[PDB]
């Protein structure tokens, strides 16, 4: 393993603390809520979310080469990569411990898809097949957590991002990341020739994803469907 | 955006 994948993999946070803290946030604030005050579905996935924007931007915080940038640096990258680092997230949490015909949300909450289905309604479900096809695929390619954290770094490190004071580290990172997944996967996975450009073409379809996604809940909140949630999707 | 700045800056 290259050393690079090795410091990447080290700001990773604590995934059963996170997990036990976002669904002890929502079991307060839903058991606590009235009878005549419960939240919908739709709406019990905003909070999550939410809660999951948070320790997103936590991770980043503290992680490798991000800590160095200005806060102001810190803030365009994050504000261009946040939903997709929400359904990177979402995809890799289904490629771990997901079932078929089920959905495993970040309270590690096992859900059918038949009941969500039921309630995303037309844009949602085929913006959920179309992330489920893309888990299928990176099942089908044994896509693990070395690439994962890589992954999460060139969404992060995106050179789509701009009045950045310090872009020479930014596209640093993108070409020093690309090029340890690079030899990652061609050492430890030979055999799959096509593994590192199927794993890199995901990502205009992830970015085509939550760029959508983000068009849909816009679409939802100027209907008064839907906090740091709301602000990322501001500007 | 003033709370992504405080996420940022909070200790
Ligand atoms: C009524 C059914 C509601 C949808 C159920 C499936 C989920 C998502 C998804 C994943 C892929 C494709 C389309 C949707 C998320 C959708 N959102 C909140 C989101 C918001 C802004 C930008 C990007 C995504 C993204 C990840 C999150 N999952 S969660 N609840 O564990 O934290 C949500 C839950």
């Amino acid at each position: 393993i290259p050393h690079l994948i090795l410091e990447l993999l080290k700001c990773e946070p604590d995934e059963p603390q996170v997990q036990a803290k976002i669904m002890a946030y929502l079991q307060q604030e839903q058991a606590n809520r009235s009878k005549h005050e419960k939240l919908s579905t739709f709406g019990l996935m905003c909070k999550m979310a939410d809660q999951t924007l948070f320790s997103i931007v936590e991770w980043a915080r503290s992680s490798i080469f991000f800590r160095e940038l200005k806060v102001d640096d810190q803030m365009k990258l994050l504000q261009n990569c946040w939903s997709e680092l929400l359904i990177l997230d979402h995809i890799y949490r289904q490629v771990v411990h997901g079932k078929e015909g089920s959905i495993f949300l970040v309270t590690g909450q096992q859900v059918d898809y038949s009941i969500i289905a039921s309630q995303a309604g037309a844009t949602l479900n085929n913006l959920m097949s179309h992330a489920q096809e893309l888990v299928a695929k990176l099942r089908s390619l044994q896509f693990d957590q070395r690439e994962f954290v890589c992954l999460k770094f060139l969404v992060l490190f995106s050179l789509d991002v701009k009045n950045l004071e310090n872009f020479q580290l930014v596209e640093g990172v993108q070409e020093q990341v690309n090029a340890a997944l690079l030899d990652y996967t061609m050492c430890n996975y030979p055999q799959q020739t096509e593994k590192f450009g199927q794993l890199l073409l995901r990502l205009p379809e992830i970015r085509a994803i939550s760029m959508q996604a983000e068009e849909y809940l816009y679409y939802k909140h100027l209907n008064g469907d839907v906090n740091l949630l709301i602000e990322m999707l501001h500007a | 955006n003033a709370l992504l700045r405080y996420l940022l800056d909070k200790d």
